[PDB]
RNA sequence: AUGUCUAGAGUCUGAUAGAGGAAGUUAGAAUUUCUGGUGUAAGGGUGGAAUCUGUUGAUAUCAGAAAGAAUACCGGAGGCGAAGGCGAACUUCUGGGUCAAGACUGACGCUGAGUCACGAAAGCGUAGGGAGCAAACAGGAUUAGAUACCCUGGUAGUCUACGCUGUAAACGAUGCACACUUGGUGUUAACUAAAAGUUAGUACCGAAGCUAACGUGUUAAGUGUGCCGCCUGGGGAGUAUG
């Protein structure tokens, strides 16, 4: 079942680093069937707790649509690029429609 | 007088600077018999506060 | 649903809407409860019955009779006959219901007849209810 | 899940028309596709005590669904066990 | 309620688990 | 982390003033006796009832009182 | 996996158990390039004495030429063949197939099935199965197999069911928790193969009597207050003693917490840690 | 015995609330232990003390590492589930409820002896894990005595996977279902832009009625029935025996 997915990710704070992180996020969305993906720009924040020896960096939107089962086969997988530091991925909002 | 119905949008962690004022001044979430809310808003909100503070959007306890 | 009683269901709301001492009370339609009605009609406990209509469906509104003292006429009115337990009664055993006070209401071969009815035409049945 | 589509289409092979949802070879049906499904459900997640309770109260509402067909219409109950493939 | 009633209980309940772990343990 | 920071010209007492306060209004040292030491949670469900309950007494008493009068 | 029962129509059989075999490519007879027949050892030495006490004649059996060092196979692709039964270890056997037309056998990890693909070597991605050097496994997987000095091939665990937990990388070195407990470094530059090993129920069994004992090659233990002193320290036994003396081992060393490894070893540096009692 | 109907009950459509359940991941506070700095004679504890901890560097304070368990604030005159019960975050799998002209089937229903399934905590078997807490147990106190209340320690257990046990003041001390019978004050969800009202819940007070009384009172313990379970003075006794 295709499912309209919404999803935030943290970056490092250094551009290049983010990017390419960024980069390899999309091509594993491509790879694992991802359609209509767009993203979101949110800035460079200071974290206010730090997460794995950081203190400040770069959020990102992606808000794509994907079959159910393979969550947790993508899952499996961005747990192994180096610089995504956290993330959640959530089904839509409870929209007023 | 909840918030959240007057401005007719909803709790979003990715809002947050709207967030932090339903925050107390180091974290905890405030009643709704103080900020005056409804609670399915409440809940909502409640919710969302958890996930911003899972993003370090928000703070578990100011440093 | 388990309704068990067309008959006892009428009985009720009838007893209730008395004793609150409504105007009106408003049940639903059968054969059984237009004769039991139609009795009552005859024997002065109530004023008069009406058919009617709602989301199409046909309901039977009775006109509650009290004295000018808001004193019901019915004063107590119960099941004899009852799905786990049948009461039938021959013509001659017949019980008058409060030395003829009150009414005693029979299903007998020849329809819904009351006790001095059913006594007269010398036929008997089962035990639907009595009133006083 | 049965999806909208496997809903219909059920209900297009064994009701008279694409209206007759409520006949009861399509509750029957229905109800059979549901069982097959969470037994499958069931299976891996052994543990799941309120999924169970679900999949017995949809047993027993087959069960019920079949002794009224039985008693009204035979033959059509017995073409439609064998279509179905429940044991008798 | 009083009590009494549910103390008769409980010190029977006692005296009866303390015969069986007596008799437990033996054969 | 509660925290008052004090002003050049603030005086000390004010100062811890406002830090009773605002440590009153986070409950800090309420929700350290009450972490203390361990509660069933039967016994804080049966004290949350009878609390409310005095409570209730306590206000019906009260409009009785203002109407008495 | 899992344990077959049997039922009590003898007095041995009432607590005998041995493993199902269903997760094995069964009918199998090993690769013929690759085995050879051997002795069984019953723990003589070149000098014909015995070194090692109370092992015996057991069951005959092949050797099957393992392969604990992938290294001179990177990159190479391979296919799995089939899973078999390996008497000379607890865990089960895999033969792979390399592209290149050489076959070999590796330990079967758990959860691998025949027809799958498998490499090794840096680049190769982090599955089950695959061999890579310790530099490239995330923190937080769990591996087997682990070599101890490049090129020697792999001398940590290999027993049936056991892995290891990686915890942190530093320097030339990571840190690994061992099935024993302890944690323990070792160079980066080693390689490892990622996932637990497969049958993992070998030591649920119920071995169930003296004769699957002797099979197994295990000949009887005799204690030493049964001895004479002359044969024992624990000797003299008339009536049931219980030695008169500390626990000792037959040549006076002591049995009970007494701590046999050496004081100064050379790789006290690399362990950080010990097991625990 | 054979038909007919739709108002009961279901299926389909649409909308919607929810700690419902199972599996797989992740998070921070706090505590304990270990290592490395600063630093000195107490710490800890009680009605009052002592045991204990500490000059082998305590407690306190800073930094780092590791493990386990539990999820403050939200959070209540809430919500969901048949009950037990369910509260950090996410996904996957999955159960149930509610509303409506919004069509379909046409009584397909209620209850249910045996039987089956689930069933807090404690306990048992196998294999792990073990921070904190803590039966048994040890020491110090109170006391005539203290196999306890209090203090310092502390093994099972508490936790995870699988297989058993099937007991609770498992309570609303009130079995389930349907047809009816004035209101007041809050509250949850939905329909309505919202008020305002309705419907389905969920609490307090209360008229009539009922009740031995306490109390109950549209969520009856009121007026009626269907079916099941159960009671016939107390002790002996939920014992003896099977
Ligand atoms: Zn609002």
């Amino acid at each position: 079942m295709i499912k309209r997915y919404e999803a935030c990710f943290l970056f490092k704070s250094e551009e290049i680093e983010y990017k390419g992180s960024l980069e390899e996020v999309k091509k594993s969305l491509e790879f694992f069937g991802a359609t209509d993906v767009v993203s979101n720009f949110i800035g460079e924040r200071a974290l206010e707790y730090p997460i794995k020896k950081q203190a400040r960096g770069r959020y990102e939107i992606i808000e794509f649509s994907m079959e159910g089962n393979n969550l947790k086969e993508f899952e499996s997988r961005l747990k192994l690029i180096r610089n995504l530091l956290r993330y959640m991925i959530l089904v839509k909002i409870v929209r007023k429609i | 007088s909840c918030k959240f119905c007057d401005s007719g949008k909803h709790p979003d962690y990715k809002d947050f600077d709207f967030l932090k004022k339903f925050i107390t001044e180091q974290g905890k979430i405030l009643p709704k018999r103080i900020t005056g809310t409804s609670a399915k808003h409440q809940r909502r909100l409640a919710l969302e506060i958890k996930r911003a503070r899972y993003m370090a959007l928000l703070p578990f306890v100011k440093k | 649903m388990a309704i068990t009683y067309s008959i006892g269901d009428m009985l009720t709301k009838l007893r209730n809407a008395s004793r609150v001492g409504h105007g009106s009370v408003d049940l639903k339609m059968s054969n059984m409860n237009k004769s039991i009605l139609n009795i009552l009609k005859e024997e002065g406990y109530i004023k008069d019955f009406n058919f009617l209509e709602k989301k199409g469906i046909a309901f039977i509104r009775v006109l509650l009779k009290y004295d000018n003292k808001r004193n019901p006429v019915i004063n107590k009115i119960d099941a004899i006959s009852t799905p786990g337990r049948k009461i039938y009664s021959s013509y001659r055993n017949m019980p008058r219901i409060k030395n003829g006070y009150g009414i005693l209401i029979i299903s007998s071969s020849q329809g819904v007849i009351t006790g001095k009815e059913a006594k007269d035409k010398k036929i008997g049945g089962e035990l639907i209810c009595s009133v006083w | 899940m049965i999806d909208k589509k496997q809903k219909q289409k059920i209900v297009s092979e064994f009701g008279k028309n694409e209206s007759d949802t409520g006949s009861v070879g399509v509750q029957i049906a229905l109800i059979t596709g549901r069982i097959k499904y969470l037994t499958e459900h069931l299976k891996i997640n052994k543990k799941d005590h309120s999924s169970k309770r679900g999949l017995l109260k949809l047993v027993g509402q087959r069960r019920s669904l079949l002794r009224y067909y039985q008693k009204k219409d035979l033959e059509a109950y017995r073409m439609l066990i064998s279509k179905l493939g429940l044991r008798k | 309620p009083c009590g009494r009633k549910r103390k008769l209980k409980k010190i029977s309940t006692h005296k009866r688990k303390k015969k069986r772990r007596k008799n437990r343990h033996k054969k | 982390m509660v925290t008052v920071t004090v002003d050049k010209n603030e005086n000390l007492e004010k100062a811890l003033k406002r830090f009773k306060r605002m440590i009153e209004k986070e409950a800090i040292i309420r929700e350290w006796k009450r972490r203390e030491y361990y509660e069933k949670p039967s016994t804080i469900r049966v004290k949350k009832e009878k609390a409310f309950k005095r409570k209730q007494a306590k206000k019906v008493r009260k409009l009785k009182q203002k109407t008495n009068r | 996996m899992g344990i077959k029962t049997y039922k009590p129509k003898t007095s041995s059989l009432r607590y005998k158990t041995t493993l199902s075999f269903d997760d094995l490519s069964k009918g199998n007879d090993p690769l013929k390039s690759l085995t050879k027949g051997k002795k069984f050892k019953s723990g003589r030495d070149s000098s014909g004495r015995i070194s090692i006490r109370r092992r015996g004649g057991g069951h005959k059996r092949k050797y099957r030429l393992i392969d604990f060092n992938r290294r001179d196979k990177f990159s190479i692709p391979a296919r799995v063949a089939s899973i078999e039964y390996d008497p000379n270890r607890s865990a089960n056997i895999a033969l792979l197939v390399y592209k290149d037309g050489e076959k070999r056998y590796i330990i079967s990890p758990k959860g691998i099935k025949v027809g799958d693909v498998l490499e090794s070597g840096p680049n190769a991605p982090i599955k089950i199965g695959n061999a890579l050097p310790l530099e490239n496994i995330p923190i937080g997987r769990t591996v087997h197999n682990i070599e101890l000095n490049v090129g020697k091939g792999g001398q940590l665990i290999r027993s049936a069911g056991g892995y290891a937990m990686i915890l942190a990388s530093d320097g030339n070195y990571v840190t690994v928790k061992l099935s024993s407990g302890e944690m323990r470094l070792i160079f980066k530059k080693c390689i490892a193969t990622i996932g637990e090993i497969g049958n993992e129920d070998y030591a649920n069994i119920s071995i169930g009597k003296a004769g699957k004992s002797r099979w197994l090659g295990r000949r009887p233990k005799v204690r030493g207050v049964a001895m004479n002193p002359v044969d024992h320290p624990h000797g003299g036994g008339e009536g049931k003693t219980s030695g008169g003396r500390h626990p000792v081992s037959p040549w006076g060393q002591p049995t009970k917490g007494y701590k046999t490894r050496k004081k100064k070893r050379y790789s006290d540096k690399f362990i950080i840690k010990r097991r625990n009692k």
